[PDB]
C-alpha cells in the first residue's frame, strides 16, 4: 500500500494546441486520403489508413499502435466509435 | 461571336478543373491557378490563330513555288 501521489510542476493543465489529430507513433503515420473526411474531434493514432470515399466522424478514435487498421473505400465510421487493434 | 480569347479561357479554365478532379482535389482547390489557366488559355489560343495564318501563307507560297516547278516540265 502506498497511498501516495507526487504531482508534477510542469504538467501542462491547458495545451493552447488542443489535441492533435494526427499523432505519429514513431515511423507510423497516419495515412489520410485527400477525398476522405476525418472530423477535427477525431484521434489517429499510430498505423492507421483511411482510403478514398471513406468518412470519420466526431468523437471516434482509431489507435493503431498494435496492429494495422484500415478504412475502405466508401465506408464510414461514424460519432463516438473506437476501433482498435490487438496483437493477435 | 465565338473568339479565340473566350475559348481559350474555358479551356484554361476545363484543363486546370480537370487537373483538380484528376487528383481528387476539390476543383476550385486554388483559385488563383485558375485565372492563370484562363490567361494562359487565351494567351495559347490567339497565338495558335496568328501562327494557323501565317502557316497558311507560307503554304500557299510553297505550292505555288512547287506549281511553277512542275509548269516548266511543258517546256
Ligand atoms: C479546340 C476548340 C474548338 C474551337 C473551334 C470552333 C469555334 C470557332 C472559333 C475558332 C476561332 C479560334 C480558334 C480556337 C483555337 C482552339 C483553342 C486551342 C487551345 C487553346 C487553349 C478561329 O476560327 C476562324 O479562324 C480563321 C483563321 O484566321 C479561319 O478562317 C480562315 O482563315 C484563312 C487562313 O488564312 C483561310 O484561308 C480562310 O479559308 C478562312 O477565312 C478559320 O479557322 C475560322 O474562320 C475563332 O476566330 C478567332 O480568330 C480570328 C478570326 O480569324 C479573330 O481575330 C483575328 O485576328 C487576325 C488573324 O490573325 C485578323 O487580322 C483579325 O482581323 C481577326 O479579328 C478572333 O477574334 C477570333 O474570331
Ligand atoms: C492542347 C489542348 C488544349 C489544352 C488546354 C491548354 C490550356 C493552356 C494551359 C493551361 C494550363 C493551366 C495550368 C494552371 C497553372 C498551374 C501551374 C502551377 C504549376 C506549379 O506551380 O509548379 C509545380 C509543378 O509544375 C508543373 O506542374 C508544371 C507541369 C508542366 C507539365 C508539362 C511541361 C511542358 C511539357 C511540354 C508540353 C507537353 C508535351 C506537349 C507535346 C507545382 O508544384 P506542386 O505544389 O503541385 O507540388 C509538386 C508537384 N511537382
Amino acid at each position: 500500500p502506498k497511498s501516495q501521489v507526487t504531482p508534477s510542476p510542469d504538467r501542462v493543465k491547458w495545451d493552447y494546441r488542443g489535441q492533435r489529430q494526427i499523432i505519429p507513433l514513431g515511423q507510423w503515420l497516419p495515412k489520410v486520403a485527400v477525398d476522405a473526411y476525418v472530423a477535427p474531434n477525431v484521434v489517429l493514432a499510430g498505423q492507421v489508413t483511411v482510403w478514398d470515399g471513406s468518412s470519420v466522424w466526431n468523437g471516434a478514435v482509431l489507435r493503431g499502435d498494435l496492429n494495422k487498421i484500415t478504412v475502405g473505400f466508401c465506408s464510414n465510421v461514424q460519432e463516438r466509435c473506437v476501433v482498435h487493434a490487438a496483437w493477435s | 461571336p465565338i473568339s479565340a480569347t473566350m475559348v481559350g479561357a474555358l479551356l484554361g479554365l476545363g484543363t486546370q478543373m480537370y487537373s483538380n478532379a484528376l487528383r481528387k482535389l476539390p476543383y476550385m482547390r486554388h483559385p488563383w491557378e485558375h485565372v492563370v489557366g484562363m490567361g494562359l488559355g487565351a494567351v495559347f489560343a490567339n497565338q495558335l490563330v496568328k501562327w494557323d495564318v501565317k502557316l497558311k501563307e507560307d503554304l500557299d507560297v510553297m505550292l505555288a513555288k512547287a506549281r511553277a516547278a512542275n509548269e516548266r516540265r511543258y517546256f
